[PDB]
């Protein structure tokens, strides 16, 4: 009360001078159901994949995407992203996602890169320079090899210029090494675009079959269908608690509800437009949301020249939430409250006055 | 495949009156004993509706401008109007959506569709006859869902394109009036929004034939439009809309 | 309970407590009102048991015995024809001791003319 | 951003203290009448016409 | 630009609006005056001295 | 007339239906201080010729 006053001497009377609060003790974060997940597992983990002048490619939308089983996975040889982040990609939104997946050797693993120049990137697969997402590639020597030489996977070595970012070709016009004529004839400078790889178990690290799958994202004005995983925690309530219902947050206490919502409806409001009612999402069920006993503290005190006593009384607070009485104004603490009736020395209010005697009220 | 209709007969379209129609839920907000203001696309309170007939030879399925919404009212018996037609040049240029409602279920797609110049669907006296469209080159978005279906029945629609989101609401009303649209009062509730993100300047409605050439059943279908407007809606004890006010209709409900 | 906010809140300087003065300034005239109008007498009268008032009534106006508020009818019918860091602070005074000033006026007015104003 | 929000609250709430001062001043106006009226008309017999 | 105008034009709004609920204050005060001169020295004789 | 200064000025709440609201309690207390003031009979007396 003397800071509140800036004064060293208090005259008698009732000071407001601070502001009771109930902290908030807990955050409740519920979120909806985590369903229709990204097929990753069929392109991760398909049958056959396929060669890299020919890759396929995987779009990616109207689900929600959990990075963080791909990430955590130690099977994957190489994570790199080049426009975002690898722990964020739970947290960000975007509209859609571009699987490409193809096979390549071991040494062209690095060549799926922007600003990297190799014979996979001018002629089979290219980044832009302004790439986002990440790269993602695995060894695959136990499947994709054979002792008699997997031939199937095929590569353009050949090509009069290079590609544009994210351009397929799967053409197989016979490229002219020289400057003779050549009408789709092979000779001794004509030779056909696709060679087989020479995938064997014998060979060593770097020209085993690494199977690579490239997520790229974009971020039109289309809406980001595309979000990671929501984490959602137990739900507490009759308590001031900080609850996230959906992307609402705030601070209240969370009781059961008889207000029977339609099936349509997730929020409550009253007159004053004040989230009052709401839906839990992960178990429908309708929660009232009464805010904290928040409080005005006010001190009550005779002179400083009388005496140090003081009394607090905290208005329109219960006095099972904070000598205590309860008054129709709120709590009073360090008063003693006697049946007997006198003047008014100090207003608490609702009829009720404090003196001093000790303080009584 | 593509089917001419050449029976059809030359009548001008009609107009009624809309009533209080057309109200449907803004948000998605529970409100209890309150009085609302709200300012969104609505429907105007008495406006002139365009009324369609279906009915023998009556068969009016043309192609209408969208503008910045399509409230459809449907008084049905039978089950003939099973989907509508969406997009702004509907051909193979531009990208459009569809939504039928077969025998089976209901598709949504959106795709790049060339579409018939006349689309409709049958049933044989059982449903045997798909014409709606001819090809479907580029599909973004495909969502198979739940199906939403004396005239017995009233469905009324409402469909709008905001910041790339289609709302799609809908109510179910039991009515036995013959011809006009009954007078009352009924707030649409949201049933799906779509994720499509395309542009939509005209629409068409999808009629079914009745084989047994072709018949039409009977059926009639209106068309209003939704503008900018403030309704002052009322919100009862149990939270339901029974009420509003269209505060540009007169200077009373002003 | 932004924190931020109430940092930047402190370079506007001392505006909040001038408001919080200014309406408790309000709140204590208002007791202050209520004090001038209805506490004008320091004896708190009653009528005697016997209402022979040469045969004047005034059991519209005087309170009912049978309320449990101590309303007059009259007062009863007044009573029922009107019906984020705020607060409603109560009055200092409740109704049922409104009520009682009022009842020891009418039985001041009525028992002992206008000398109880002046006097005894 | 929060100080745009700061500036408009806080001139919301100025306002609201401002035509609250000016009420309370109409009030404390009727309420001094309202005490005339009980010692003069209560408390004895005005001669004050009306 | 608009921003700018419009919190300048609102505050000297604002400040008309306050000076004007002023003096309807003061003038509210002065018409009960003479509303109490026409009953008490027009509709009868007054015994208040001045 | 400028319909982008509406747009801005809608941003700012109420304050121009409070002004407006006290403005017309303003206006409709003038008249109630005038009908307080003149009109304190309701028989309009001549004088005699
Ligand atoms: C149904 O009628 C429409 C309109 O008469 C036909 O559309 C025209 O088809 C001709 C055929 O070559 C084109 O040259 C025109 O450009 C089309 N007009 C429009 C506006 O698209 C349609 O082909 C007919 N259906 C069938 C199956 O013949
Ligand atoms: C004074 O007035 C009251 C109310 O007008 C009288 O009480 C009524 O008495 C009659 C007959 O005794 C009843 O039928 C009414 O119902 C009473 N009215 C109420 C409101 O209770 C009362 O009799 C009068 N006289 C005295 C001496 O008190
Ligand atoms: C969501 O998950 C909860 C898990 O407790 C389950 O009870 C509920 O049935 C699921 N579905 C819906 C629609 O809430
Ligand atoms: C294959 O990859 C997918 C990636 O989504 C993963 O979910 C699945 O568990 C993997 N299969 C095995 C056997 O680990
Ligand atoms: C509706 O529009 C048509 C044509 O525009 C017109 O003839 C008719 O009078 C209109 N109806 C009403 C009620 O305005
Ligand atoms: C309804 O349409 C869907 C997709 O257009 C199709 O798969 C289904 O077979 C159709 N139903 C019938 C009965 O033809
Ligand atoms: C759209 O379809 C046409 C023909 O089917 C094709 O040539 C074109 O590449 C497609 N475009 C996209 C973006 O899929
Ligand atoms: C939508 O289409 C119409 C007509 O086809 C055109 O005028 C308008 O500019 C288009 N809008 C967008 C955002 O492309
Ligand atoms: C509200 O619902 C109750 C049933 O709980 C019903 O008795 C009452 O009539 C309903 N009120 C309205 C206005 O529909």
């Amino acid at each position: 009360t003397k800071c509140t006053l800036k004064s060293f001497t208090v005259e008698k009377g009732i000071y407001q001078t601070s502001n009771f609060r109930v902290q908030p003790t807990e955050s409740i974060v519920r979120f909806p159901n985590i369903t229709n997940l990204c097929p990753f597992g069929e392109v991760f983990n398909a049958t056959r994949f396929a060669s890299v002048y020919a890759w396929n490619r995987k779009r990616i939308s109207n689900c929600v995407a959990d990075y963080s089983v791909l990430y955590n996975s130690a099977s994957f040889s190489t994570f790199k992203c080049y426009g975002v982040s690898p722990t964020k990609l739970n947290d960000l939104c975007f509209t859609n996602v571009y699987a490409d997946s193809f096979v390549i050797r071991g040494d062209e693993v690095r060549q799926i890169a922007p600003g990297q120049t190799g014979k996979i990137a001018d002629y089979n697969y290219k980044l832009p320079d302004d790439f986002t997402g990440c790269v993602i590639a695995w060894n695959s020597n136990n499947l994709d090899s054979k002792v008699g030489g997997n031939y199937n996977y095929l590569y353009r070595l050949f090509r009069k210029s290079n590609l544009k970012p994210f351009e397929r070709d799967i053409s197989t016009e016979i490229y002219q090494a020289g400057s003779t004529p050549c009408n789709g004839v092979k000779g001794f400078n004509c030779y056909f675009p696709l060679q087989s790889y020479g995938f064997q178990p014998t060979y060593g690290v770097g020209y085993q079959p690494y199977r690579v799958v490239v997520l790229s994202f974009e971020l039109l004005h289309a809406p980001a269908t595309v979000c990671g995983p929501k984490k959602s925690t137990n739900l507490v309530k009759n308590k001031c608690v900080n609850f996230n219902f959906n992307g609402l947050t705030g601070t209240g206490v969370l009781t059961e509800s008889n207000k029977k919502f339609l099936p349509f409806q997730q929020f409550g409001r009253d007159i004053a437009d004040t989230t009052d009612a709401v839906r839990d999402p992960q178990t429908l069920e309708i929660l009232d949301i009464t805010p904290c006993s928040f409080g005005g503290v006010s001190v009550i005190t005779p002179g400083t020249n009388t005496s140090n006593q003081v009394a607090v009384l905290y208005q329109g607070v219960n006095c099972t939430e904070v000598n205590v009485f309860q008054t129709r104004a709120g709590c009073l603490i360090g008063a003693e409250h006697v049946n007997n009736s006198y003047e008014c020395d100090i207003p608490i209010g609702a009829g009720i006055c404090a003196s001093y005697q000790s303080i009584i009220a | 495949q593509c089917v001419n209709l050449t029976t059809r007969t030359q009548l001008p379209p009609a107009y009624t009156n809309s009533f209080t129609r057309g109200v449907y839920y803004p948000d998605k907000v529970f409100r209890s004993s309150v009085l609302h203001s709200t300012q969104d696309l609505f429907l105007p309170f008495f406006s002139n509706v365009t009324w369609f007939h279906a009915i023998h030879k009556r068969f009016d399925n043309p192609v209408l401008p969208f503008n910045d919404g399509v409230y459809f009212a449907s008084t049905e018996k039978s089950n003939i109007i099973r989907g509508w037609i969406f997009g702004t040049t509907l051909d193979s240029k531009t990208q459009s959506l569809l939504i039928v409602n077969n025998a089976t279920n209901v598709v949504i797609k959106v795709c790049e569709f060339q579409f018939c110049n006349d689309p409709f669907l049958g049933v044989y006296y059982m449903e045997s006859e798909f014409r709606v469209y001819s090809s479907a080159n580029n599909c973004t978005f495909e969502y198979v869902s739940q199906p939403f279906l004396n005239f017995k029945n009233l469905r009324e629609f409402v469909f709008k394109n905001i910041d790339g989101y289609f709302k799609i609401y809908s109510k179910h009303t039991p009515i036995n009036l013959v011809r006009d649209l009954p007078q009352g009062f009924s707030a649409l509730e949201p049933l799906v929004d779509l994720p499509i993100g395309i542009n939509i300047t005209r629409f068409q409605t999808l009629l079914a034939l009745h084989r047994s050439g072709w018949t039409a059943g009977a059926a009639a279908y209106y068309v209003g439009y939704l503008q900018p407007r403030t309704f002052l809606l009322k919100y009862n004890e149990n939270g339901t809309i029974t009420d509003a006010v269209d505060c540009a209709l007169d200077p009373l409900s002003e | 309970d932004s924190t931020e906010c109430s940092n930047l809140l402190l370079q506007y300087g001392s505006f909040c407590t001038q408001l919080n003065r200014a309406l408790t300034g309000i709140a204590v005239e208002q007791d202050k009102n209520t004090q001038e109008v209805f506490a004008q007498v320091k004896q708190i009268y009653k009528t005697p048991p016997i209402k022979d008032f040469g045969g004047f009534n005034f059991s519209q106006i005087l309170p009912d015995p049978s309320k449990p508020s101590k309303r007059s009818p009259i007062e009863d019918l007044l009573f029922n024809k009107v019906t984020n860091g705020l607060t409603v602070l109560p009055p200092l005074l409740t109704d049922e001791m409104i009520a009682q000033y009022t009842s020891a006026l009418l039985a001041g007015t009525i028992t002992s003319g206008w000398t109880f104003g002046a006097g005894p | 951003q929060i100080d745009r929000l700061i500036t408009g609250r806080l001139q919301s709430l100025q306002t609201y203290v401002t035509q609250q001062l000016i009420r309370a001043a109409e009030i404390r106006a009727s309420a001094n009448l309202a005490a005339t009226k009980m010692s003069e008309c209560v408390l004895g017999q005005s001669k004050r016409v009306d």
